[PDB]
DNA sequence: GACTTGTACTGGAACTCACGTGAACGAATGTTTTTAG
């Protein structure tokens, strides 16, 4: 299979005062795009807004 | 253990889905 | 919507200058056209490519009047590619024995988009030079080829040996060394970044690659490569408060476009081979159903419920389709990455042409940018779309400003797991050399550097700009195939690798910290 | 030594899960050709 380039991102434990587990200790496995993944916007002028 | 679903033991009971609750 | 690209190269006796150590720029270039000629093909995409070689010993040019213009062919002329191109490239195509000027085979290149160009029609004209910079050339004839460039609307690219101890290509490191550049080749690199500037503002600059550097970046595609359609609808708040909107992928991962056809292996036809699917029963003599005799069905728990398609078509769920609509508001905080569900990212913008739908929508990004918030909406691309929930956020850039949209999880999309705790474990806690041993690995191995006084992270391996090696691989191994029927497959190309790994000097500093951990942890396989 | 009965161990297959590849239908949109007013 091709490989593809990943981003370990750590994440740490955190409870609730339940004291039950909500978000796991470890790492969280992103997948990071190629240069063929994404796509060209078409180009369209900047209208600002008013306070 | 506090939290536990009765009906599947292991699996913690999921809170009912709510929505959109304005505050 | 077509495009018209003639690619500019040089064969001259300085390009076969092969610097020991490093690969000549005749290979590099004959490498970056492979692969922009492999893309154009294989891709099947109706493009249209020219050849024109400057520095050969003869003269195949419609300028070849006199003594102007010379050691100038139009290898190939304005038709679609085929492996024709291919086998010249890679075969029948070797250095010259002349040195040409660039500024004579541009305006070539110029007057063979012009005639060429008289019978179809073409929405983009791109010109793309592969030079060295190492030969005498005149300035009498630039004013003009900037005119004409500008009048003609012709997109132009050049890409050099050098970009503005050992050495590899693609190795996300320095290609050429800045320490043995002629004069002659500052003046024609002046002279590149005075007509640049000239044609595109600052913008051209960036538009002055390298072969090394391009062989990993899809820069040569940057100018042809065609716009994704819009997806139309009205953004709701309300029930009264409507804004048009139009929405584009953003992301979405690249497959390939060509299947693999079953072929026989005596005769390479599809038409001798036939696929057919059979349903029988469950008794020993393999009786034959109809598929007309055929009812859909579900399990209920070690009960079959007959569910026939027409009902489960009745009573499944039914919602109007084409809605996208703003169930609230909640802040950014609430919503993490790690729960964006779905394969694609959605890019929102005004409608094609309108102030007011512009104005709204710029009104409602900078609000949720200022109060910190994001809208959780209801997405429905139409009426058989299943609907779903995701998160619209702002996102603003200095040229433009859009909503960016990222599918949210349901509840029975969580997978709810217990691991057990680290930081508290007795028998997996490390040690204080141990820490430190980590912390020096992970100083040594940054991929991010400190700029000089001015507190801008640069990128020293930016795996967003990689290519997917997948295609580049897949179209070698066609090429090679269709070129040498009767040889296997060639090894992967070392660029790719190189393009593959990070640079050198992130390995050398972290040999030492690596040797540190590995003595310090104990580490055996069970 | 040959047969029978009962108990314990164990690797392969069945099941599930998840992903990738390819083929088919319909919705929605855009674009081109042809024909009545």
């Amino acid at each position: 299979i091709p490989p593809y380039f990943v981003a370990l991102v750590p994440q740490e434990e955190e409870l609730d005062d339940q004291k039950i587990q909500v978000t796991p200790p470890g790492f969280q496995l992103v997948f990071l795009p190629f240069a063929d993944d994404k796509r060209k916007m078409p180009f369209t002028e900047k209208i600002m807004a008013t306070p | 253990c506090p939290g536990e679903s009765l009906i599947n033991p292991g699996f913690k009971s999921k809170k009912p889905a709510g929505g959109v609750d304005f505050d | 919507n077509k495009a018209a690209v003639v690619l500019c190269m040089d064969v001259g006796f300085t390009m076969s200058n092969s610097i020991p150590g490093i690969e000549s720029p005749f290979e590099q270039a004959k490498k970056v056209i492979t692969m922009f000629v492999q893309r154009q093909v294989f891709a099947e995409n109706k493009d249209e490519i020219a050849l024109v070689l400057f520095g050969t010993d003869g003269t195949d040019n419609p300028l070849s009047g006199g003594d102007q213009y010379q050691n100038i062919t139009v290898h190939r002329h304005l038709m679609l590619p085929d492996f024709d191109l291919l086998e010249d490239i890679e075969s029948k195509i070797q250095p010259g024995s002349q040195q040409a000027d660039f500024l004579d085979a541009l305006i070539v290149s110029m007057d063979v988009i012009q005639h060429e160009t008289i019978g179809k029609k073409f929405e983009k004209r791109h010109i793309e030079i592969f030079t060295d910079l190492s030969s005498r050339f005149s300035k009498s004839q630039l004013d003009i080829i900037i005119h004409s460039l500008k009048k003609c609307d012709i997109s132009l690219q050049f890409f050099l040996p050098f970009s503005l101890g050992p050495f590899r290509l693609g190795g996300h490191g320095p290609s050429f060394p800045l320490k043995g550049i002629t004069e002659q080749q500052k003046e024609g690199l002046e002279i590149v970044k005075m007509v640049m500037i000239s044609l595109e503002g600052e913008d051209g600059l960036d538009e002055i690659y390298s072969f090394s550097e391009s062989l990993r970046k899809l820069c040569v595609f940057k100018k042809i490569e065609r716009h994704s359609i819009h997806w139309p609808c009205r953004l709701t708040i309300g029930s009264n408060l409507s804004i048009r909107i139009a929405a584009y992928k953003s992301i979405l991962q690249e497959r390939v476009k060509k299947t693999w056809t079953v072929v026989d292996a005596k005769t390479l036809k599809k038409e001798d081979i036939q696929k057919e699917t059979v349903y029988c029963l469950n008794d020993d003599d393999e009786t034959e159903v109809l598929k007309e005799d055929i009812i859909q069905g579900f399990r209920y728990g070690s009960d079959i419920v007959p569910f026939s398609k027409v009902d489960e078509e009745q009573m499944k769920y039914k919602s109007e389709g084409k809605c996208f609509s703003v169930l609230g508001f909640c802040k950014s905080s609430q919503v993490q990455r790690r729960f964006f569900m779905g394969n694609q990212v959605l890019k929102v913008f005004a409608a094609r042409d309108d102030e007011a739908a512009a104005v709204a929508l710029s009104s409602l990004i900078h609000a949720l940018d200022d109060l910190d918030m994001v809208a959780i909406v209801r997405y429905a691309y139409d009426k058989r779309a299943n609907p779903q929930v995701g998160v619209a956020f702002p996102h603003i850039k200095h040229n433009y400003e859009c909503l960016v949209y990222v599918q949210l999880p349901f509840m029975e999309d969580l997978r709810q797991y217990m691991f057990s705790s680290l930081k508290n474990s007795k028998k997996y806690a490390p040690t204080e050399a141990q820490l430190n041993a980590v912390d020096a690995l992970i100083d040594s191995m940054s991929l991010a550097k400190k700029d000089e006084k001015t507190d801008t992270l640069e990128d020293l391996f930016p795996t967003t700009k990689i290519p997917n090696p997948r295609f580049q691989r897949l179209f070698q191994c066609l090429l090679h195939r269709a070129l040498h029927p009767r040889e296997p497959l060639p090894p992967i190309q070392q660029h790719i690798w190189n393009m593959l790994n990070p640079p050198a000097e992130v390995t050398t500093k972290s040999q030492i910290p690596l040797s540190k951990i590995k003595t310090l942890f104990p580490l055996i396989e069970a």
